[PDB]
């Protein structure tokens, strides 16, 4: 179950905390591509009697940070974990975010098996869901701990067609950890809008290891709305569940009177750009 | 003296709206023209004499 | 110390260079050989530490 989309003009962020107001900016840094391509990825639970295998977590390979975007009213995505074997040889992050906390764990640890899930895994009768996941078993030799401020919140949505995407970036740049993120109330019928948003810095961390590997630690303990298909390649379908590539791109970006992002133009897509 | 970053001239209120991750504001050819107050969160323009 | 003193350790054999600020601890046996270093010591497989 994969498919693939076009991310118009989606991805840009702050590159550095300077006030400017109505004035154009020429930057260079990790951007996402203008019209590039975006892959889709569905967790899809089939024959909740039965205890049919997902696959629903696949490993990624985070070459020069990532783009994620995801649209649900639910608090079903739990964090991110990063690493470069995800093994007891080899440190690995942790990112996890519950209800009002995020904890930060650059660790060792020794494996992940898989997040809790029950047999029945239906939720059309039930809608509690108290304290139902753990991964990791040892932590041997680490450090930096973080827990703080959950990084991603809630905002209500009432009377349908109303649902906030959520968009993160993040790098790493000389051992240095960056997350941008930012949370658009408004998306309405499209899959992924066309227009400006630009991120604001949320976190820098001194991680300082190598990533070359991630997933998502999604509890697929339950899932509802979620069509399954067996699409391939250049296919369409319906996932919730974004990923995207940086690269090193070089943008011009326009800032409005009050201080905004308003438009950006690529500086290497078209001659005339 | 703003948390180091030294100058002179005149100080007023300003009405420019900044961000919570945003400090200093700039301009073309690269001078300080706004400064956030580090004891109390207010926002100074500074224009020269 | 006179005798001697061996808990400082240094690492000398590694597949490639570390980039700015990163740290690598892991403890296994370098490839320095045709022969497949899957045994825990031997000729053409060092000990990087
Ligand atoms: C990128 O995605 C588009 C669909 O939007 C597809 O046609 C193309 O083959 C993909 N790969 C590229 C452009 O390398
Ligand atoms: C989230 O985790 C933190 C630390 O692990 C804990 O203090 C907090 O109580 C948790 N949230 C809830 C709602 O239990
Ligand atoms: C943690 O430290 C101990 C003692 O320094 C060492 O024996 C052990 O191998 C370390 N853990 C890992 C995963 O290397
Ligand atoms: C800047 O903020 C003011 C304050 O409400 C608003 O009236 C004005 O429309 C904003 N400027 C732009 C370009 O949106
Ligand atoms: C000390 O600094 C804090 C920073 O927010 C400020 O709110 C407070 O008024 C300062 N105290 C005095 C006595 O100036
Ligand atoms: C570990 O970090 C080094 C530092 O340059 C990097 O070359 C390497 O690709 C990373 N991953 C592995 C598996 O060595």
């Amino acid at each position: 179950t994969q498919s693939y989309t076009n991310s118009f003009t989606r991805g840009v962020y702050y590159p550095d905390k300077v006030f400017r107001s109505s004035v154009l900016h020429s930057t260079q840094d990790l951007f996402l591509p203008f019209f590039s391509n975006v892959t889709w990825f569905h967790a899809i639970h089939v024959s909740g009697t039965n205890g049919t295998k997902r696959f629903d977590n696949p490993v990624l390979p985070f070459n020069d940070g990532v783009y994620f975007a995801s649209t649900e009213k639910s608090n079903i995505i739990r964090g991110w974990i990063f690493g470069t074997t995800l093994d007891s040889k080899t440190q690995s992050l942790l990112i996890v975010n519950n209800a009002t906390n995020v904890v930060i764990k650059v660790c060792e640890f020794q494996f992940c098996n898989d997040p809790f899930l029950d047999v029945y895994y239906h939720k059309n009768n039930k809608s509690w869901m108290e304290s139902e996941f753990r991964v990791y078993s040892s932590a041997n030799n680490c450090t930096f701990e973080y827990v703080s401020q959950p990084f991603l919140m809630d905002l209500e949505g009432k009377q349908g067609n109303f649902k906030n995407l959520r968009e993160f970036v993040f790098k790493n740049i000389d051992g240095y950890f960056k997350i941008y993120s930012k949370h658009t109330p408004i998306n309405l019928g499209r899959d992924l809008p066309q227009g400006f948003s630009a991120l604001e810095p949320l976190v820098d961390l001194p991680i300082g290891i190598n990533i070359t590997r991630f997933q998502t630690l999604l509890a697929l303990h339950r899932s509802y709305l979620t069509p399954g298909d067996s699409s391939s390649g250049w296919t369409a379908g319906a996932a919730a569940y974004y990923v995207g590539y940086l690269q090193p791109r070089t943008f011009l970006l326009k800032y409005n009177e009050n201080g905004t992002i308003t438009d950006a133009v690529d500086c290497a897509l078209d001659p005339l750009s | 003296n703003f948390n180091g970053l030294t100058g002179t001239g005149v100080l007023t209120e300003s009405n420019k709206k900044f961000l919570p991750f945003q400090q200093f504001g700039r301009d073309i050819a690269d001078t300080t023209d706004a400064v956030r107050d580090p004891q109390t969160l207010e926002i100074l323009d500074i224009t020269p004499c | 110390k006179v005798g001697g003193n061996y808990n400082y350790l240094y690492r000398l054999f590694r597949k490639s260079n570390l980039k700015p600020f990163e740290r690598d601890i892991s403890t296994e046996i370098y490839q320095a050989g045709n022969k497949p270093c899957n045994g825990v010591a031997g000729f053409n497989c060092y000990f990087p530490l």
